[PDB]
């Protein structure tokens, strides 16, 4: 399940969780210029520690 | 451990039930073809106790054995129980049976058993519309 997010956010695809859990958690709120920018956190806490911090820096 | 095999008893007076109620003409088309391919899995669910029946006949069959040996059956007919009571819950009629399979079939993605399941009542489900 932890790869199978990660096989759309990675080509062509949206973080659907209804519950968070895949580290990428998008900001709403901002459909304007600033995502670029600001609308992508890396939650720290949800990467799995079998992937390195510069692997979950390059999905994002 | 009869009452721990007893939920799939409970998980079976429950389905059948669905079949015949959401098989009346009044609920839309959609709601009809839902009832009528879980009917596949039924005819799954009386065979295995048929086939079980003949092997108690020559003694070889044990209490523990059996509820070994309907462990699957818990599950698959537990899991047209949840969409049973959930279509029943709130009145589902048309485009919204066809929403909440869409669901269940993502609130499994790593299990690959009751997935392929959800994932034929919605493709089956999903014709008439």
């Amino acid at each position: 399940p932890v790869l199978s997010f990660l096989y759309r956010w990675i080509y062509d695809g949206e973080l659907e969780d209804t519950y968070h859990e895949f580290f990428v958690a998008s900001d709403p709120t901002v459909k304007t210029d600033r995502l670029w920018h600001d609308k992508y956190t890396l939650r720290k806490s949800m990467i799995p520690s079998f992937m390195t911090m510069d692997q979950s820096r390059k999905v994002l | 451990l009869v009452h721990r095999i007893l939920p799939v008893a409970a998980s079976y007076s429950a389905v059948t039930r669905f079949i015949e109620e959401k098989s009346s003409f009044e609920y839309g088309q959609v709601n009809h073809a839902l009832a009528a391919a879980m009917r596949t899995l039924v005819k799954e669910h009386l065979i295995l106790v048929s086939q079980l029946e003949q092997l108690h006949r020559q003694g070889l069959l044990s209490l523990q054995k059996l509820w070994f040996y309907i462990q699957p059956a818990m599950r698959t007919m537990d899991i047209l129980a949840s969409l049973a009571t959930s279509v029943d819950k709130g009145e589902c009629l048309g485009g919204s049976t066809l929403s909440l399979l869409h669901d269940r079939s993502f609130s499994y993605t790593g299990d690959s058993q009751a997935q392929e399941l959800c994932l034929y009542l919605t493709k089956a489900a999903s014709a008439p519309y």
